[PDB]
């Protein structure tokens, strides 16, 4: 199957060329929505934290997969190990509402308090990347406040992602990178 | 696209491109890629109160240098730019007297040479481009891209929508759009091809649209 | 055997702010009849619609015409922090949500005497710029003149023309400029007008709209 | 009616979740800010 | 839609559970997958 | 064979062929050469008390070098070799637990070099080829050939059927096929051609049957 | 199916609580044990 290679345009033989037959598939598991759909731990440094979705790990499933896109959108729903009253703030608030508790204010039940969440920006949708580097103040999900915040997760729920960015494996040092993996106690 | 006479030992697939009183015609095209859609979204936002408006004028052609590929620059060698730059005429005028604006890219890039030459690059057009890092140069092309190959083509053409997490934006301190071109096979230049490639870019802003007359001295 | 129930974790704590509602104990209590009591209002946004309230320049709701020609009587912030709103119910009311979008309108109301004319002009100075400060500069922006008459008061509607779909009614410390751009409303001339009050005031637009309620504030 | 959104009804009567009004005999500045004025009063051209 | 698989619908009314779309006015590279040429381009012998 | 675009500068006349797993493809055919025939006679003979098979794995591409071309070698300068020669793999396999069998070739021989070169090629099978005179390289034509001529093809193609006469042979001593191929015009380099030129063959043996298994230590 | 007997169906859905099975194209000892001679393969009297 030769191609004017330039062309750009997208090419996808077969093993039928050759006599093969190709077969069925459930890429169920390489769905945008479903895949992000998960928690991903975010390391909280203070007592109150801005909710950000860039803070993933880069090289963690979410956070590596969120950043494969330039734009996004998606509601979030967060798990926090805390201590005393949770509050939650809507994005653009002053700072200074964390401290109000007539805002969104969780009491506690440990260990983790689990909550919904509206996208709250005012954009129609945010990015991973931005050439106008360092992300824009109203790139965020609100703000929260606990007396104490010992962990924080959060998932994205309703993902839709918007051009693709690339996504890097480990560079092998060797032919291929042979590692560990999960087998049975020898005996 | 394709010319007739025949087959011949010259070249063929003819195509002209046309913005506003310009255009450009091209004896070697391998087509145009499309980018990622086939039209923009809604041009008139809430976010604008219905004040926007469309000038006609500012969709035309204007040429603008890249750089000169030698057989020295070899693998990963890039060139990138911000669309607009410099811009002047009608649509740099525009940019002067509206708070904010959008527009998309009608982008032909032409690295003139001869059939004798080997080497290739790879031309494409990405969203918030920020700094590859070395090893994602070898997945660029996961944006609007097309490559130029001596052997095959002289021109290089892409077409792009206007994209941006806001329905406008204030180009003064914004640009989606970032042009690049690579080097993937270094040049070539064996007995009779050229010395060295001359990089041009032809390029159209498309669907413009302003919002938001700014004040004025002059 | 009985029903089997999961207690998940991380459900059921508190909330200010959950769409429940708690469990009675004292039932069966029948209120007075309130049918018709005059003046009740539905949602905030109507009186802010119906009632603008005034604009402040040090103290005062009016602007005075200094002398005759082209004087700029006023310029400021698109903000609902903005000095000048501050007694603006408009403001008072923007406090408590974080977002907004929508048209705001100016009203101008001429005080002078029978034997007092002036002719006014007002724009809205989109951000990018610096606020002019003459009218012939002005007069590229989208702007209004009008002359006094019968009719004591103008209306006008101030676009809300922004990148985002969104704006804040609040107003970052990192912004130097009013994010919004301003307003400028100038004098091209008068007669026998000068000292005299052109007080303003400003009300909730038709498309005004004020979202994501937040309490900011001291207690 | 204000922040509730609980798709199933109160388990509880609602004589004793609430309190019952009596009548005897839509509102207002909804009305007002309706009424009012958006022409123009003059007369336009172009 | 995402990785969720109650049976039961939310008991919470979906203004509430979730932020409500507007819209203005299937997708990409979906499409673009899909219009890829598969065949062979030549003249086929045997 | 043809191609499309239009015309062009460089090759078109595509075609690809196909054995078994085994495909190959070629932007300068020239068509492809019959035998002595479309069809070969009955497989299933009396002489066979029709225990004959007919295996499909066999018939496969398998490759094997000829020569190189060098503009030393003048006219008549010619290459010759009796299929199947020393057989490697499944077809090899065949011979060495069948006593009797039978196959045809489809024969793809491949002198890559470059359209600057001058020169040409004959390439023939021959049928009980045993020593042909020098005069009689000018009558070579009567058997099924296909000439390579830089200028125009790179590859010649033949298909060609089982002869003999016998119905089935025991081909570890007699063959009736023996590929030829021949300078007619010595090979000319100019200033751009290519300096010498390598000489392949893509080989297929065509419908094959065996019969009469043999006895086995290994 | 096996030592499960709760009346109510799941409150999950049955793609998250179990792994799906395919197929591409009753069992065995179950016939094998059935397909058992029982007779007398003699010839009986009285």
């Amino acid at each position: 199957t030769t191609t004017t290679g330039e062309s750009a345009d997208p090419v996808t033989t077969t093993v039928e060329n050759y006599g093969g037959e190709t077969q069925v598939q459930r890429r169920h598991h390489t769905d945008v929505a479903f895949v992000l759909d998960r928690f991903v731990k975010v390391t909280v440094s203070d007592n109150q934290h801005t909710l950000d979705v860039m803070q993933a790990h880069k090289d963690n499933i979410v956070g590596a997969l969120l950043r494969a896109a330039t734009y996004y959108f998606s509601d979030l729903e967060i798990a926090v190990t805390h201590t005393g009253k949770l509050t939650w703030v809507p994005n653009g608030a002053p700072v200074s509402a964390l401290n109000n508790t007539t805002n969104p204010t969780a009491y506690h039940k440990g260990p983790v308090t689990r909550l919904a969440l509206p996208y709250t920006a005012p954009h129609r949708v945010l990015a991973t990347a931005y050439t106008g580097a360092h992300l824009p103040t109203s790139f965020n999900f609100g703000a929260v406040k606990a007396e104490t915040i010992t962990e924080l997760l959060v998932r994205m729920k309703r993902a839709e992602l918007y051009c693709p960015r690339p996504i890097l494996p480990i560079q092998p040092t060797g032919d291929r990178h042979k590692q560990p993996l999960v087998a049975p106690a020898k005996q | 696209d394709k010319k007739t006479e025949e087959t011949t030992l010259l070249e063929d697939r003819i195509l002209t491109t046309r913005n506003g009183h310009t255009t450009s015609t091209t004896q070697s095209s391998v087509g145009v890629t499309f980018g990622y859609a086939t039209a923009e979204d809604s041009t008139s936002g809430p976010n604008t109160s219905a004040l926007e408006t469309r000038v006609h004028q500012a969709e035309r052609f204007f040429k603008m240098a890249l750089f000169d590929w030698v057989p020295s620059q070899n693998f990963g060698h890039m060139h990138k730019v911000v669309l607009p730059h410099e811009p002047k005429g009608v649509y740099g005028g525009l940019v002067k007297s509206y708070a904010y604006m959008r527009n998309g890219w009608d982008v032909e890039v032409t690295a003139v040479g001869n059939q004798f030459n080997g080497g290739c690059l790879l031309v494409a057009l990405v969203p918030e481009m920020g700094d590859i890092s070395d090893r994602e140069k070898y997945q660029l092309t996961l944006y609007p891209h097309q490559f130029i190959n001596p052997r095959t083509n002289m021109t290089a053409h892409i077409t792009v929508p206007y994209v941006g997490v806001n329905r406008y934006d204030q180009y003064k301190q914004h640009r989606p759009w970032t042009l690049v071109v690579m080097v993937v096979a270094p040049l070539t230049t064996n007995t009779a091809g050229a010395q060295q490639i001359k990089v041009y870019a032809n390029i159209a802003p498309t669907n413009v649209h302003v919002a938001g007359e700014l004040p004025s001295k002059e | 055997g009985i029903f089997p129930v999961a207690c998940s974790d991380g459900y059921g704590n508190m909330v200010t702010t959950d769409p429940k509602t708690a469990d009675p104990a004292y039932g069966k209590v029948y209120n007075p009849p309130r049918t018709a009591l005059p003046g009740r209002f539905t949602n905030y946004l109507d009186v802010a619609e119906a009632c603008p309230t005034f604009l402040m320049f040090e103290n005062v709701p009016y602007v005075s015409t200094r002398t005759d020609g082209q004087r700029l009587l006023a310029k400021f912030d698109v903000s609902l922090a903005a000095k000048h709103m501050s007694n603006t119910y408009l403001a008072g009311l923007a406090q408590y949500y974080t977002q907004y979008t929508g048209t705001i309108n100016l009203h101008f109301m001429f005080t002078g005497p029978t034997d007092a004319k002036a002719r006014y002009m007002v724009a809205y100075v989109p951000p990018g710029m610096d606020a002019p400060d003459n009218p012939e500069e002005a007069a590229h922006c989208i702007h209004a003149e009008w002359d006094t008459g019968l009719n004591s008061k103008f209306t006008f509607s101030i676009p809300y023309i922004s990148a985002a779909d969104y704006t804040y009614t609040a107003s970052h410390e990192a912004e130097t400029t009013c994010v919004q751009g301003w307003v400028c409303v100038y004098q091209i001339t008068h007669g026998k007008a000068d000292a005299d009050a052109l007080v303003v005031s400003a009300s909730a637009g038709k498309d005004f709209e004020l979202r994501l309620p937040v309490d900011a504030r001291q207690q | 009616s204000g922040n509730t959104g609980s798709i199933i009804n109160n388990y509880y009567m609602q004589q004793y979740q609430n309190s019952m009004d009596t009548q005897l005999g839509n509102d207002w500045f909804s009305k007002l800010a309706s009424s009012a004025f958006s022409g123009l009063f003059g007369a336009l051209l172009a």
